[PDB]
RNA sequence: CUUUUUCGUGAGCUGAGCUGUGAGCUAGGCAAUAGUUCUUUAACAACAAAAAAGAGCACAAACUGUAGACGACUUUUUUGCCUCAGGGUGCUGUAAACAUGAAAGUAAACUUUUACGAUCUGUUGAGGCUUAUCCCUAGUGGUAAAGUGU
RNA sequence: AGCGUACCAACAACCGCAUCAGGUCUCCAAGGUUAACAGCCUCUGGUUAAAUAGAAAAAAGUAGGUAAGGGAAGUCGGCAAAAUAGAUCCGUAACUUCGGGAAAAGGAUUGGCUCUGAGGACAUUAAUGUUAACUCAGAACUGAAACGGACAAGGGGA
């Protein structure tokens, strides 16, 4: 959030401004998302709540599942030339996060004679 | 811990680049970043007359020099008060504790 | 690179029309304090190209020459050239007979002393610099004797001698079409804008040519430029080192106010005749020609009448400081 | 595996001879077996657990501008660097104030006195400005935060 | 007697698919400069808002400003741009339906400061006294030869 490191954007990358920052990485392309952090945060606090009530010790919990949806898109409009109107929709989505405490044959006769002699053999 | 200096800044070194309708802005901004700088602070208050002084001469031209006084006050424990010091002449003045 | 000025000259081309004519012309002043040679390398011819058998070194070494190995030398613990100078000599002496009986190309290992001049850089710059003159075993002999000693600049060239000059031209960065290969501008009523290139290329041959002028990068390129002659090399241990016959007045090459943009020059320099490529404070690098040259303008010697030194702030008036004080007489 | 055994070659001994290693001469005693073949499991290179031993840098930050759309590039981090100031070199063209100083003329008391006046003169080659990409000075004050990879 | 009476009137309340740089009828109207309800600056009243902000500053674009020497050689073509312009005093041809052409073409002047002259009304009697408004014509002095100093404002001819 407070710019002194940045997100490798390795995925939705068109077009995406090359940084110092993105050396940390070994990666070009970076960039400061704000407002996923801050909602990511809140999602972050709510599992140390929850994994304080039952008693687990917060120093040993390792992001074992971190996943991302998108969720039904909003509407709205844009006006265009020549009296046209197109859409102007919006790109919301779902996220879930689990954290979780770490620590740290078949004897054939024929074939046993077989192996007997080629370990003799060997000898 | 607290302490007072003085110093002096000339602005024509900082508003050099800056068109016309962004000169006095830029003066202002450039001061609250360097006392911030030189004090170790991210919050740095502008007592109101330094702002009325360095807008005096309109949005065009802002003073060549200014003479302030930066302050840390014990209150994100800490911060900077800015004032303004009136002379007759920059001639002799250097920088103090 | 230091600056220019110019000087004032007799001719001596019978037949033109400038036959007993004093003239003008303008010269380039480089700052050449001493190099220090540090170490030895050589090659051996192989099919595949020039390859090396051994590097060897001196016995001491500088703290300038030691920077050039670190990105950031304030917060190290400065350990390199600290072991493999305790070498036994015998060591050495051995690897250098190998060099001699099997190479057949020499070169030294030298670096620039920055503290001298008035550069913010303290990182020495290295280069090899290759030694033509007799045999294997006189060429070894002749560079020993300097591992550890400076190189003046007047020991490698000569008055009145024609030098060749390498460099790296000053930056412009993006440039158009118009001032990257001086392109004609076309007509003024074009819609899309008139600073361009109209046409591409024909049809078919269905793709664009590389002979094809574009935008691009402008500057910073890598030159050669050949047949510049030296007029005087200057040296440090002398008050009048730009003063003439003809003109007594005790001075030094710096104008009154320093070198715009560069500062004084107080080591030995070289003054070169025309332009070279660079801006102030640019390194140069200084190579005889491939071949010796025989011209009526290679072997002429040179006799100048007057050096300038005059200010190159604003426009300049005086030729010594003292001048001015005696012109105005007491001020307020 | 025993028997009588000669010639060469090195961990230690000093092109004495012991060891170790190889090649032989002389006389002896003592093996192999899986019901007719199903690849003759045989090479080279690795890795892991147990057994004796050899034990620093870079990125980021602040600074620079010889660089530049952004990345990249050129630099410095305590004889350095940044900031102010003093000097130097230049640009413009003589500041504000005072003057029983000048000024074509005017008007008004009883020689002189007073009042109004574009502009000019003296103090005054004065005053102002000068790196933000000018030059010199261990002059003054400062020089922070301590994260990432290996 | 009965009916209307809030508010907007575009700047987001109306029409244009919209909180659209468009369209849409009437009345009031200060000071300075000036011929002027023009342009520029101001007082009463109104505002400091616009489907965004910060930094950087190269190509290229869009709206502008300059350029030594030459002066249409550019181009289908002087397209675009420059040059002129207010007021006072002089001087104006061919041709002509005698009314014009005509601001034809051309030439000179213009600030500031200190002065001189001209143009009325009224009451005691030719004489005395009081008392205004704005224009116009001359002279001396003065300055880095400048003065419709910004705004405003014809290019001409065969
Ligand atoms: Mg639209
Ligand atoms: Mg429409
Ligand atoms: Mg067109
Ligand atoms: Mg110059
Ligand atoms: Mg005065
Ligand atoms: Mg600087
Ligand atoms: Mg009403
Ligand atoms: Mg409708
Ligand atoms: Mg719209
Ligand atoms: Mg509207
Ligand atoms: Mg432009
Ligand atoms: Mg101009
Ligand atoms: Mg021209
Ligand atoms: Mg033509
Ligand atoms: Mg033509
Ligand atoms: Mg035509
Ligand atoms: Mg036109
Ligand atoms: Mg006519």
């Amino acid at each position: 959030i407070e710019k002194k490191r940045c997100v490798p954007f390795r995925k939705y990358n068109g077009g995406v401004g090359r940084t110092n920052q993105a050396k940390e990485f070994n990666h070009t392309q970076g960039r400061w998302p704000a407002k996923s952090c801050k909602f990511l945060l809140n999602i972050l606090d709510n599992v140390q709540a929850n994994a304080e009530s039952r008693n687990l010790d917060v120093s040993k919990l390792r992001l074992i599942h971190v996943m991302v949806n998108k969720a039904r898109p909003g509407r709205r409009r844009t006006y265009k030339a020549h009296g046209r109107i197109n859409p102007f929709m919006s790109s919301p989505c779902h996220i879930q996060i689990i954290a979780r405490e770490i620590n740290k044959i078949s004897n054939q006769n024929r074939l046993k004679n077989k192996s007997v002699k080629k370990q003799q053999t060997v000898q | 811990k607290p302490v007072t200096k003085f110093i002096t800044i000339n602005l024509s070194k900082l508003t050099h680049k800056v068109c016309y309708k962004r000169k006095a802005p830029r003066a202002i901004k450039e001061i609250r970043s360097i006392a911030g700088k030189l004090m170790h602070t991210k919050d740095v208050r502008l007592d109101v007359k330094l702002n009325k002084f360095i807008w005096s001469k309109g949005v065009r031209n802002p003073p060549k020099r200014v003479r302030v006084k930066l302050e840390r006050k014990r209150n994100e424990k800490m911060y900077t008060i800015v004032e303004h010091v009136m002379v007759d002449s920059y001639k002799g003045l250097v920088n103090e504790c | 690179k230091a600056g220019m000025t110019h000087i004032v000259r007799e001719v001596d081309k019978p037949g033109s029309k400038l036959h007993k004519k004093e003239i003008v012309e303008a010269c380039t002043i480089i700052e050449c304090a001493p190099m220090v040679v540090v170490g030895i390398v050589g090659y051996r011819e192989t099919p595949k190209g020039l390859r090396i058998l051994s590097t060897v070194w001196a016995n001491h070494v500088s703290d300038e020459f030691r920077r050039r190995y670190y990105k950031n030398w304030y917060k190290s613990e400065k350990k390199a050239f600290t072991k493999s100078l305790n070498v036994p000599e015998a060591t050495k002496n051995c690897l250098l007979k190998r060099i001699e009986k099997y190479c057949t190309v020499l070169r030294a290992i030298c670096h620039t002393q920055p503290s001298k001049t008035p550069l913010r850089m303290k990182k020495a710059h290295i280069m090899e610099v290759q030694i033509n003159g007799g045999s294997m075993k006189e060429k070894l002999e002749f560079v020993k004797e300097m591992l550890e000693k400076n190189l003046p600049v007047s020991t490698v060239f000569n008055p009145n001698e024609m030098i060749d000059v390498i460099s790296v031209t000053k930056g412009h960065g993006t440039k158009g079409v118009v001032s990257r290969y001086g392109v004609k501008r076309l007509p003024r009523k074009t819609h899309r804008g008139l600073r361009k290139v109209a046409c591409i290329g024909a049809w078919h041959p269905a793709r664009v040519q590389f002979q094809i002028p574009r935008h691009g990068q402008k500057g910073y390129f890598h030159r050669t430029e050949r047949n510049k002659k030296i007029y005087r090399i200057g040296l440090k241990t002398d008050k009048n080192s730009a003063s003439t016959d003809a003109d007594i007045t005790e001075k030094k090459i710096t104008p009154m106010g320093g070198f715009p943009h560069y500062g004084v020059v107080n080591e030995d320099f070289l003054l070169l005749k025309g332009c070279v490529a660079g801006t102030k404070k640019r390194p140069i690098t200084l190579r005889k020609n491939i071949v010796p040259q025989v011209s009526r303008d290679a072997l002429a010697q040179v006799s100048l009448k007057f050096i300038d030194t005059s200010s190159k702030i604003g426009h300049g008036r005086f030729q010594t400081s003292e001048e001015k004080v005696k012109y105005y007489g007491p001020l307020k």
